[PDB]
């Protein structure tokens, strides 16, 4: 839950 | 399991609707090219496209059915291949040039501005030439792009239910395969020609992989030389390949 990519995938 | 219940036509529609927009570079014609500025332009653009790519991925049937950690892995593996195949497609109609953006069209001599880049340009230019020879169609391109996303990374998964999870990916790949054949059958190709064009298309992916591997090492060399400051997303994307 720390990678930027992970965050953007969650939206 | 909605993605595995789409007809070919619906599959094609879904992928066309999913297509990201073509972005403009921050190119200023009143600024003379340098190694730093060129790499600045290309990385800034790529950094802006990554966000759209993430949103496109979510619309590729099957992709949202994977776990978040799977989704991250596929994208980390494929992002540069996906940028490159979009570039090559945009460029198909401009021989001898790469259309990074509509306001940024570069030829091989301009690639010489950045150390080590011209060999990448030459391969990217060669790939668009091949696309043009083959008369690659937009419906074939969106299938190919999705295949890249689902295929690159599918065998490097670190691991539970991993097996069962990958099974779903292979089912979707099979659906995309069926969709391509459908396209070619609809365009009047005989059975034999259908299998032949399918192979020619998939064999290009090998070259796209190779180009991505080379481009990735080049980008990493740029980072190490501090040529350009890279964005945090692009850095993460690059570091996921764990080069040197
Ligand atoms: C990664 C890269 C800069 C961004 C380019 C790039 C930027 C935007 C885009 O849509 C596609 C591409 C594909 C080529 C990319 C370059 C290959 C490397 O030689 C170079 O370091
Ligand atoms: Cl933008
Ligand atoms: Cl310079
Ligand atoms: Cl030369
Ligand atoms: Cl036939």
């Amino acid at each position: 839950k720390h990678k930027i990519l992970h965050r953007l995938l969650q939206d | 399991s909605l993605a595995l219940s789409l007809t070919a036509d619906q599959m094609v529609s879904a992928l066309l609707d999913a297509e990201p927009p073509i972005l403009y570079s921050e190119y200023d014609p009143t600024r003379p090219f340098s190694e730093a500025s060129m790499m600045g332009l290309l990385t800034n653009l790529a950094d802006r496209e990554l966000v759209h790519m993430i949103n496109w991925a979510k619309r590729v049937p099957g992709f949202v059915d994977l776990t978040l950690h799977d989704q991250v892995h596929l994208l980390e593996c494929a992002w540069l291949e996906i940028l490159m195949i979009g570039l090559v497609w945009r460029s198909m109609e401009h021989p001898g040039k790469l259309l990074f953006a509509p306001n940024l069209l570069l030829d091989r001599n301009q690639g010489k501005c950045v150390e080590g880049m011209v060999e990448i340009f030459d391969m990217l230019l060669a790939t668009s030439s091949r696309f043009r020879m083959m008369n690659l169609q937009g419906e074939e391109f969106v299938c190919l792009k999705s295949i890249i996303l689902l295929n690159s990374g599918v065998y490097t998964f670190l691991s539970l239910k991993s097996l069962e999870e990958k099974d779903h990916i292979h089912r979707v790949l099979d659906k995309i395969t069926d969709t391509l054949i459908h396209l070619m059958a609809k365009a009047g190709l005989t059975l034999q020609q259908q299998h032949q064009r399918l192979a020619q298309l998939l064999l290009i992916l090998s070259h796209i992989r190779h180009m991505s591997n080379k481009g990735m090492e080049h980008l990493y060399s740029m980072k190490c030389k501090n040529v350009v400051p890279l964005s945090d997303l692009l850095l993460e994307m690059l570091d996921a390949h764990r080069l040197h």
